């Protein structure tokens, strides 16, 4: 049906279904970057009228709605050849739910080598290597701040009840 | 903790499509947030289905479900005896802590034939009626079948207590960690229960596993297979263990519920048919085991509740064909009096004689007969129409030896006061006697040969198969102390 | 009639016992609860912890 | 937190709580809301939206309208103030006799307490009433359900109860009309007031009338056992009471939780009926008890579906139930007041063992003596006491009389009775049917045991007769 | 190990003030008493009365026959 | 090639296999699973992703997990080695003897053989129980089937035959044991090196075992009844066999069908049921014949689920039979053992023209006294007699001397029975019936057929019962 590739991301929320796609297709070849970045543009590019009810509106007609990328997307080089899928997801209504495509692909090839807090402590510094929580407990052991309530202080909480949880 | 933590993908109705977690192993217990248990029964790529254990309200979407990295064992111990246990192996009782921080797998499995060794044990629940027509051996699957009190538990709790003796005997074999799995059993219920046991204090070699009523469903499921784990090492500790499963009728529910609600479906009796597959897989561990295993045995009594009497009922067919015998609890004859109240016609234990006690056998082989001919004319005769002097006789001393298998709650025997007050029929010599004057007899009886021929008694018990000698003296003993009891 | 008047007694003071643990545990919670940030070092132990802990848990 | 409904599908009302997302069961008052528009949360569906019901009118909802979360379950008056008093489900005042004016507030739901919790040991409430004790001996903090006759004094019957019981020892009643007609419970107020179990002068009267008619939507219908029993389990702890919690009617209640199941998109299991439905029970049943401190003994209506009950329900309610009470037409057309059918008056609990011999056997011998009588009756329907032996002319004068005996005079109700009734204390009373076993009285009137109190009594209604 | 010590540190002074002042044990609080008085009364229902604290009162139950 | 675990849902590993997609049915291996595990492809579920059944002990398994691929179904030993070998699915004994090394191995599918390789024929074989042969005549390497409830002595009849058959039986016989309870086995088991005929002094036992529990998973369970038919169309076949198969219980195989069907995305149909039940069992039913090297005349336990028939499984099968033993649950009731449902213990191979008339006739005789008899059950059933005629109450009497004749001791379970139970060679038989139809027996008490095996011994236990 056509071998290939779907790295890290993968996880298949079905926008990850979607970014399988390229996490085959712009992975090879590797217009990863090109898309990678072309996606950060069209983002907010996009989510207003010519995103908004002035679009996604059912109400606009479904070839119209090509016909308003192909007038949005062949709008936009910023899909030279990866516009299509986009005048598929267009035509098959996965516009307002392609951030999630778009994450998750662009995480994909960041999500594509990262990693992030996750922990019984603080954070949501994030990080862009796979090895990790070492790199970071020096950026955390460093820097002070966060919401604080972010990630666990392990204190309100673990500890907070314990007195309690014996009586 | 990366993954050591995932958030609760979404909620509801205990099933919690649950992010993170993949790394996860099949079968593992998780940890909730809440400390709530739950199990990701179902990895799906997306989420893992977590048949969350326990009841709830108490959580909510992202709440942290944390793995417990652990695939279920169940804690496990001769420590549980002298326990009253939730099924999780935890207290309830509040009587501190259990001593079995030793734990063992609920996923643990039937032995291998050559594990496992075939019975020829006694076992006897100390009931006249149970040892006589059932006689008990070890490791067996035997179906108590009866209802709502019938005493249906009183029975039980006399044979446990009848297990007393022999765990206060030194005699393990003939011991047996009885293992009470109460399932549904609302706390009233059980609170009599333990405390029953607890005056009894048969207690002290005794888990109750104790599911109550308002249970969540996975716990009550898991309650068997906890079960299932404990007696087993008691088993591979070549110890004779006793598991009552009282009841799966409970569990199927609380499973299929628990399925439907999986949206998983069912077919027969709106359960799905791996109620069987449960049930199998959790009546195959009963056993007794080859000798590899302290040849110990587990020896289930499965306990099968039917509604309206019924048991072409597809979950108590399926419960029959696994069980080696069933002892049908027949109510309308506690209506009508009778304790026990029983389809005696419908219990068989079709091990029946490979299950037995010599002893007994040397009466009981003619008893199980006469009774046999007894209930051949409680069929042939046994209407509104049918004698003649032969089967009057057999209907008098069937009716006078439906006495002696009659038999009051909380109160078994020891065995050689069954063969004794037995004896007296076998010979008919009590036929002489109406059935209203059999159990004036057979106490005034009792305790005469338990004060004087206590000698004989002990000795038939010693033997442990009886002997003309013993028939003789029996003879006199009964005959003259008949009519000592008469006149 | 003499247990009666002991039991009385007893059970006073037990349920004492756990009133004092009830309202000590309100008053010890709301008592201490307050200034945990003012330690940050509070969040320092955490990190000290956090740093022994992505350290020390590799 | 608010919430917006998001949708509306009936009064389900599936919320997306913006703000936060309180948890399962919290109940919600919908904001903009001056109809006390209680969603209760039930699922979190997943994008801090929940699948909430309304139990109230959906009357106009704009969507998106804001609710906001009371971030718990209900709060509802509790307390003393609720005996004497109608509040409907939601602890409002049907009454109208202002608010229930309460302190206490309560999650409607409570808990199936711990075992250590509980008085261990369950032990006959007496209900004064002859044939009751005797027949089926009531235990505290039990489920005795009453499949019986319809207005044959029922609500009579229960108000005479009511004054049997918990006044005469001192208990309390909470009265929880699930799915009821307004009217009969309309009435049901004037009986109340009437036979003064409810006062219009107490709003602490002796009972609660907590209502939850058909016409609610099934939420508060739903609800209305729960929160009724939250109140009593206050009462029955705090209040240490032995509460007699009237229950009317299980099965419409059943067939309610169903409803939602349907619904509520649940698969509700078997014959439609709720998969959960063991579970409710559970935790409803086991939230039923004495306690170390009271006793919430339940008397509870049971509407028996299709006369059957294989259903599975009331199969498992039998398993819940541990004194039975069916009343009688029978006995209710046969003028006697009690109208009990007194050879279905039984308790599972029925033992020699366990309720004991004398109770049992004195029972049997009775209860035998009754069937035999009746089995006599049958005999006697064609054939007269006159051929029969002397012994059963006695046991069919002793049993008629022992019938009279058992028929005793209600108070407040000169009108189907004749008279004021009378209160029996169990030990006279069973010691007097068995005076009767003992023949003392075969020499007399025997319909001077007609409607009596104390064995006394009917000896010496007799004595004025001769 | 210090920051989960710190907690009981601030708990475990309270007690020693509170328990070291019995009469008012820093914190009898209002409240407490209140609690009390209900307790105490329920387990005089169990219990049964009396009219004094200590030695009580009695009278013989005398057998009686037909 | 490798897959992934990418969910478990249940024994249902759905397995993503990205560059590889190996046909159906393939063993595909779990790497790390030790538990030797086999998941055998059942779909390709799109994306490689196949769906799976895992077959061994699951759990620790994390979604990803690397499967190897077998890239073929199972081998298993197939041939001779397994004979005595008490052996599982898989093809491994689980009578734990060291390993079995039958060095054919098989993926256990199999064909439906041709029509012309089919039995186009077949003859009445005795089996000299009376009512067995008489109204089930059967046929050599067909398919029986008996349906009979739980637990029922079904067991104890199965192995009554067994006793006299497999043992008098010279060719092999394989038992394949779908969820056969392990205690059963267990007590067959030591039975069976005791009754000598397993004695491993003989991996060439006229019988090899194979046991698949019903602790085992439903997946198991259901294959394990393959594996013994891939072994004993190792013996018709190769070994030309005549092979007798036990099956206990067929039931359970179906049961494991159905009962999966959900989980598969595919409908429980009615009843819950497999849609593919009748595939499963064309297939399965298809493949048992006698080919004209070996017979495989099947011996199958059908449960009744619940007792009903009418249920599709049952339904389905009669049409992969040519004879049903049902028992009838009544007849067990009344404690009759034989327990059968004669009246639907039956061989399409009775007609005069095969088993001769006598036997036929006789039996139609019979056939017809006892559904005469039947049909005043409901009037007579409160309404007694006298009501009817004695010509009626003649055969209701002889219908009824003829149940107990049916009756008919077990000589193997003794232990149930405490008699000694008989084997009725034919004529006492059809003699027998001839006679008490001839009214030969019809003033004899009727316990003297109660528990014969032949008419003579009736009449002899007439006498003394007649005191």
């Amino acid at each position: 049906f056509a071998k290939l590739v779907r790295p890290p991301v993968q996880i298949y929320g079905i926008e990850g279904r979607y970014a399988t796609a390229l996490y085959s297709a712009a992975s090879k070849q590797n217009k990863l970057e090109q898309v990678e970045k072309e996606l950060l543009r069209v983002g907010q590019i996009l989510k207003e009228p010519k995103m908004a009810a002035s679009l996604l509106n059912p109400y606009v007609k479904r070839s119209v709605k090509v016909k308003s990328l192909s007038d949005m997307t062949a709008k936009e080089k910023f899909s030279p050849l990866t516009s299509n899928l986009i005048n598929l997801l267009a035509e098959n209504g996965r516009l307002t739910n392609t951030p999630a495509v778009i994450s998750a692909f662009s995480t994909m090839m960041s999500v594509h080598r990262g990693e992030v807090p996750c922990t019984v402590t603080t954070a949501s510094a994030l990080d862009e290597t796979t090895l990790t929580e070492l790199k970071t407990v020096l950026k955390s052991f460093l820097s002070k701040g966060q919401v604080l309530k972010l990630e666990v202080k392990i204190d309100p909480s673990i500890m907070g009840g314990m007195i309690v949880r014996i009586g | 903790d990366l993954e050591e933590t995932g958030r609760v993908l979404s909620i509801g109705d205990g099933i919690a499509r649950v992010h993170g977690l993949r790394n996860v192993q099949a079968e593992e217990m998780v940890e909730f947030s809440s400390g709530l248990k739950g199990m990701s029964l179902n990895l799906e790529p997306d989420n893992v289905g977590v048949v969350v254990f326990g009841n709830d309200k108490l959580i909510k979407e992202g709440d942290i479900v944390k793995r417990t990295g652990a695939i279920v064992d169940v804690p496990v111990g001769e420590e549980l005896l002298g326990r009253v246990v939730d099924a999780l192996g935890n207290a309830i009782d509040g009587k501190g802590p259990i001593g079995s921080k030793a734990r063992r797998r609920v996923g643990l499995k039937a032995p291998g034939i050559i594990p496992r060794i075939s019975v020829r044990e006694p076992m006897q629940t100390g009931i006249k009626a149970v040892d006589s027509l059932v006689p008990i051996g070890r490791g067996q699957r035997e179906l108590i079948i009866g209802d709502r009190q019938t005493g249906k538990t009183s029975i039980a709790i006399d044979t446990i207590i009848n297990q007393k003796r022999f765990n206060d005997g030194t005699d393990e074999k003939k011991k047996l960690y009885c293992i009470y799995v109460a399932i549904g059993q609302k706390r009233s219920t059980v609170a009599q229960l333990v405390k029953r046991l607890t005056d009894a204090d048969a207690m002290k070699y005794t888990i109750v596993v104790s599911a109550t009523a308002s249970d969540a469903a996975p716990l009550q499921y898991l309650a068997p297979y906890s079960g299932c784990s404990m007696g087993e090492y008691f088993r591979d500790n070549g110890k004779h263990a006793l598991i009552i499963y009282d009841d799966l009728s409970k569990q199927a529910v609380a499973y299929r519920q628990m399925s439907l609600l999986l949206r998983r479906p069912p077919g027969r009796e709106a359960y799905p048919g791996d109620v069987f597959y449960l049930h199998s897989r959790l009546l195959e561990r009963a056993a007794k085991m080859n000798d590899a295993f302290g040849g110990g045995s587990l020896t289930a009594l499965p306990v099968i509740e039917t509604q309206a009497g019924d048991v072409s009922a597809y979950i108590p067919t399926n419960v029959i064909s696994i069980t080696d015998g069933q002892i049908f609890l027949e109510t309308e004859l506690f209506y009508k009096g009778i304790r026990p109240a029983i389809n005696v016609g419908l219990s068989v234990s079709r091990v029946g004689s490979a299950a037995q006690t010599r002893a007994m056998k040397q009466v009981a082989g003619t008893m199980k007969l006469e009774l046999a001919q007894y209930r051949e004319v409680a069929a042939f005769a046994q209407f509104g129409s049918d004698l003649d002097a032969a089967t009057q006789q057999l209907l008098s001393r069937g009716v006078r030896l439906t006495e002696l298998l009659k038999q009051g709650q909380y109160s078994p025997m020891a065995i050689e006061e069954q063969v004794a007050v037995i004896y007296a029929g076998v010979r008919g010599y009590l036929d002489k006697l109406e059935p209203s004057k059999i159990t004036k007899f057979e106490n005034a009886f009792l305790s005469h040969v338990i004060s004087q021929h206590q000698a004989l008694l002990g000795k038939i018990r010693t033997d442990g198969k009886i002997s003309e000698e013993s028939d003789a003296k029996l003879k006199e003993i009964v005959t003259n102390f008949l009519a000592g009891f008469e006149a | 009639e003499v247990k009666n008047r002991l039991d009385y007694h007893i059970s006073v003071q037990n349920m004492m016992r756990q009133k004092e643990q009830e309202h000590m545990i309100n008053w010890v919670e709301k008592r201490v609860v307050q200034s945990i940030s003012a330690q940050q070092e509070k969040e320092t132990i955490a990190k000290c912890i956090a740093d022994l802990k992505l350290l020390s848990k590799k | 937190t608010t919430g917006r409904i998001v949708a509306v599908i009936g009064a389900v009302v599936d919320v997306q709580f913006d703000e936060g997302l309180p948890p399962i069961l919290n109940a919600l008052e919908v904001q903009g809301r001056e109809t006390r528009l209680v969603l209760e949360v039930a699922q979190h569906l997943g994008e801090s939206t929940v699948r909430t019901i309304a139990m109230d009118g959906t009357e106009g909802l704009v969507r998106g309208q804001k609710v906001l979360d009371s971030g718990a379950p209900i709060r509802i008056p509790v307390g003393p103030e609720t005996l004497g008093r109608i509040m409907n489900v939601i602890g409002e005042p049907i009454d109208e006799r202002g608010p229930i004016k309460t302190k206490q507030f309560a999650a409607i739901h409570a808990e199936a307490p711990e075992f250590v919790e509980m008085s261990v040991e369950q032990e006959i409430l007496v209900t004064g009433i002859k044939v009751v004790d005797l027949l089926a001996p009531y235990a505290k903090g039990g489920k005795i359900g009453l499949f019986g006759g319809a207005g044959v004094g029922k609500t009579v019957l229960i108000m005479e109860l009511i004054n049997n019981v918990a006044k005469a020892h001192g208990g309390y009643s909470v009265f929880a009309g699930v799915g009821e007609r307004t009217r009969e419970g309309n009435d049901l107020y004037h009986e109340m007031i009437e036979s003064g179990v409810i006062n219009l002068k107490d709003a602490t009267s002796k009972v609660a009338l907590v209502y939850g008619q058909m016409n609610e939507p099934p939420g508060a219908r739903a609800r209305v056992a729960l929160t009724g029993l939250t109140v009593a389990e206050y009462f029955r702890d705090q209040e240490g009471q032995d509460v007699l919690l009237f229950i009317d009617n299980i099965f419409r209640f059943t067939q309610a939780g169903s409803e939602v199941s349907a619904l509520l998109g649940r698969i509700p299991s078997a014959v439609g009926y709720q998969p959960t439905l063991a579970t409710d029970m559970g935790t409803m049943q086991e939230r039923i008890t004495t306690t170390k401190k009271g006793s919430i003994t339940s008397v509870q209506a049971i509407y028996v579906p299709a006369d059957d009950l294989t259903d599975p329900a009331p199969a498992t309610t039998f398993a819940h139930l541990d004194a039975t009470t069916v009343l009688s037409r029978a006995i209710a057309e046969l003028g006697i007041y009690p109208a009990v059918d007194p050879l279905d008056s039984t308790s599972r609990i029925m033992d020699p063992n366990i309720v004991g011999s004398e109770h049992y056997d004195v029972a049997r011998g009775v209860q035998k003596i009754l069937q035999d009588y009746k089995s006599l009756q049958d005999i006697i329907a064609i054939l007269g006491m006159d051929e029969l032996s002397e012994e059963d002319k006695l046991t069919v004068s002793r049993a008629r009389k022992i019938q009279r005996f058992l028929s005793q005079p209600f108070q407040v109700a000169e009108v189907f009775t004749g008279h004021l009734g009378k209160l029996v204390p169990l030990k006279e009373t069973i010691k007097g049917f068995q005076q009767i076993l003992a023949g003392e009285y075969d020499h007399l009137p025997e319909q001077a045991f007609y409607m009596v109190g104390p064995i006394e009594e009917a000896v010496a209604k007799a004595d004025k007769l001769a | 190990l210090d920051p989960v010590q710190k907690l009981f540190v601030d708990k475990i002074r309270e007690y020693r003030t509170k328990r070291q002042t019995s009469g008012g044990p820093v914190d009898a609080g209002p409240e407490y008493q209140q609690d009390l008085d209900r307790e105490l009364f329920k387990l005089k229902q169990m219990y049964g009365k009396a009219d004094m604290n200590t030695f009580p009162n009695f009278t013989f139950e005398d057998p009686k026959f037909e």
